[PDB]
């Protein structure tokens, strides 16, 4: 199964690293016997075997899928259970995953201001679709980008952007206060997003937007339907074991400003509504 | 005579004599009188006999500024007049004009009143002091403010104050220590006194001054500390912990109900830490000088042999 | 002159570069012809001439020293002027000036808080000059460094501090917001020091010290009696030429705590004390 999500995602361009796990997931999850409840604790522990690696958002799509399977148990059956019908709604809800992504960008398009210069600390898929999008059929912008130290990830999106063909300077990252004196509207992706609202990305989030909402300008996060974990910190050394080796850090709720979902535009202060009413 | 000694162990045992002139009279008295018949020699034998006698007093119980304040203003004074330089006249002639420019803080230091409480306008303090309950009453001959004073600091010796002012002026309510964050919603202006301030610009002061002063600055309300001179002591905050008085635990915790007291730790705190960026006047005896500016009045003062 | 100069700088693992024009312009002031008014505009070239090179420190040297001969105009003489005993009053002036380090230090020594972790983002001479002390005399603390990406340089800092024998740990300079839940009594060094009490230094200060007032921990810096420069700048972009190419950044006074110089212990907004008490 390790072979075969990794073959899953080694030919792909696209397509989240948790969607590959969700697919994966989803025909190894077909290919199996013990069509009974306690069967389902044996892909509890593949669940900790796809887990088996670091990124978050994989454990996320674990107990998301692990829940939508999960909630076959009622409409009560025996050995021909609704997971089954799950099989083609579970696929339709991949298919739901999949066309998660133009939702969030014709949604998400319409804020760029028209002579913006729009930062970005990352290297993420999403805000190059919307921004793809947003070059392709409204008005111009600058772009500046700094490069995450462990990865250089950031001149990723330099390149990619440059085929997208807009503007694009590229600092390094200790200077992103001689940064912001003349920039606007900073867009930031996610990997995941805790209980409260909070984000959690790249090693540098936190230096930055501690620094954007004291020259006042906005802070956008934006991501798909599958980042929503019921966990729950308090502090910066409080996040689990998912790390000169550290490798995500933490933003408050107090400094996100409206993100973006596939359920539609969003407030910080409304994800728990929509946890709270999926987990209980 | 050897009465300092004395007054070496009156520092020693307590008892204070409520810093209204008596520590800094007192100071003047003994330096005074070492200055007056002792050892002679040309060559600062007198300022050796005031560094030695100085350490030994500052043995004190390190709370008491004035007495080390008003010690090193005398070496000041020694320092330009030698400087200037039949010295002893001189110098107890000048030590006599420091004597008699203390003789008044209290009252110039209250004269300039008016020209800040208003009409309606509801005051506020914390703790008893003598300057600012002077510099309130002569602002009786204006209107009829209110005056909310906190109960603090057990042993609270709070009230005595709002005693002597309710039955001379103007309408004090008395607030627990505890209530001081549902008012300071409905307040301006509001005035502490000092134990002692440092260098940098630190109020050292009762046990409740911090979360007091934090309150202000976060409803932004200007916050004067009445203070007069000699009280503007050098050595920014680098000593820790000396820089209180801890007493004993009976006054907050009773002797009574035993076994508890075996195994608990009581903490008594006397003063507290206002640090300089929280302070937003100064009422003073020769000005009205502003928080960031203190700093140079104290050069105005001493030396470069501040230790 | 300048082979002089890099001679005089090149035999030196102390006595800083600015200090080094400082006996280099002593030198080639002694050396030359037309004792006389306007040759001290010929001197003024040779200023120019040694600012040829960056460094801001030597434009404040070079103002300093020019002030401090251009004092001998008044005590007026003529062809033998006191300028000439500024040559020893100088030759004072310049031990007046390598005596200063000892003084910042043994004021600066106390206000380590025995079971601290102090930060540092730099590679200073003056700082681990006054931290060997501290340890040479008193408690132990650790210390948190990063590394400014075009130098690397705190990595020296690394390496001489292991030779001063104490724990130290040094984490990229991306996840200082990470760094500074666990950390207190943030100290910097300061190359320059404008007239309101603000410090250009590396490019990456700003980044942190914007962070160092929102979690409420201090924020020190310490330089010596040689950044006093009548510049006075308002915003970031409003910086001389003096640089993915920046090379220094702003801090506002705002934010700067209790400050260490040659003539004492000193608060921010009393510099301007000095420099007006000198410049008029
Ligand atoms: O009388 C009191 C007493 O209130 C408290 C006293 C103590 C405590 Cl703990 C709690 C409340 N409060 C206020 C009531 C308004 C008055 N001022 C006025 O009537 C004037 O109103 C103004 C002032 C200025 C302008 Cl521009 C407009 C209206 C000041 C005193």
């Amino acid at each position: 199964l390790i072979e075969y999500f990794k073959s899953q995602m080694k030919e792909d361009p696209d397509m989240a690293s948790a969607v590959a796990a969700i697919r994966t997931l989803l025909e190894f999850l077909k290919r199996d016997k013990g069509e009974t409840i306690q069967g389902l604790r044996a892909n509890l522990t593949s669940a900790i075997e796809t887990l088996c690696g670091s990124s978050v958002a994989v454990s996320s799509g674990g107990e998301l899928f692990l829940r939508f399977i999960s909630l076959a148990s009622l409409e009560y059956s025996d050995y021909s259970k609704c997971k089954k019908i799950m099989i083609e709604r579970g696929e339709l809800f991949l298919r739901r995953i999949s066309l998660s992504r133009n939702k969030i960008a014709d949604l998400c398009h319409t804020f760029i201001k028209d002579g913006a210069t729009i930062l970005t600390h990352a290297y993420s898929r999403v805000v190059l679709r919307v921004l793809e999008a947003a070059v392709a059929a409204k008005k111009r912008f600058s772009v500046y980008v700094t490069e995450s130290q462990p990865d250089l990830s950031g001149k990723k999106m330099a390149k990619a952007l440059c085929h997208l063909n807009v503007p694009v300077t590229v600092v390094l990252d200790a200077a992103v206060g001689y940064i912001m004196e003349k920039a606007d509207l900073v867009i930031v992706g996610a990997e995941g997003v805790v209980e409260n609202g909070g984000i959690i990305n790249k090693i540098g989030t936190n230096q930055m937007a501690v620094c954007a909402k004291a020259q006042n300008k906005p802070f956008y996060v934006v991501a798909e339907s599958f980042k929503f974990v019921r966990l729950f910190p308090l502090n910066q050394q409080d996040v689990p074991d998912k790390f000169e080796h550290p490798w995500v850090d933490y933003t408050a709720p107090s400094l996100i400003t409206l993100l973006f979902t596939d359920l539609g535009v969003l407030t910080p202060s409304a994800v728990s509504d929509e946890l709270i009413k999926l987990y209980l | 005579s050897e009465r300092i000694e004395s007054f070496v162990e009156t520092l020693k045992r307590g008892g204070g004599p409520r810093s209204s002139e008596e520590m800094a009279r007192e100071t003047l008295g003994l330096l005074r009188q070492i200055i007056t018949d002792h050892r002679w020699s040309n060559a600062g034998e007198l300022m050796e006999l005031i560094r030695r006698e100085g350490r030994r007093m500052t043995a004190a119980q390190p709370s008491e500024t004035t007495v080390g304040n008003m010690v090193r203003r005398v070496l000041k004074i020694i320092r330009e007049e030698y400087g200037r330089l039949q010295l002893q006249s001189n110098i107890i002639e000048a030590i006599n004009e420091l004597l008699v420019e203390l003789e008044g803080t209290m009252e110039n230091i209250a004269a300039q009143a008016l020209e800040h409480i208003h009409s309606n306008e509801v005051i506020m303090t914390i703790g008893f002091s003598r300057t600012v309950e002077a510099f309130l009453k002569e602002a009786a001959r204006k209107r009829k403010f209110h005056v909310i004073v906190a109960e603090c600091a057990p042993f609270c010796q709070g009230h005595e104050m709002a005693v002597n002012l309710s039955k001379a002026g103007i309408e004090t309510t008395v607030m627990t220590d505890a209530a001081i964050f549902a008012v300071m919603s409905r307040v301006n202006k509001v005035i502490i006194g000092t134990k002692t301030i440092l260098a940098n610009g630190a109020l050292r002061a009762v046990t409740g001054t911090h979360t007091l002063a934090l309150a202000a600055k976060h409803h932004s309300t200007p916050l004067i500390v009445c203070a007069p001179m000699f009280k503007l002591s050098p050595q920014f905050p680098n000593e820790e912990d000396s820089f209180h008085k801890f007493v004993a635990p009976e006054e907050v915790l009773p002797f009574t109900e035993g076994d508890i007291l075996e195994k608990v730790s009581v903490h008594c705190p006397v003063f507290d830490y206002v640090p300089p960026e929280l302070i937003t006047l100064f009422i003073s005896n020769i000005g009205g000088n502003a928080p960031s500016y203190i700093y140079r009045l104290m050069s105005e003062l001493y030396h470069p042999d501040d230790h």
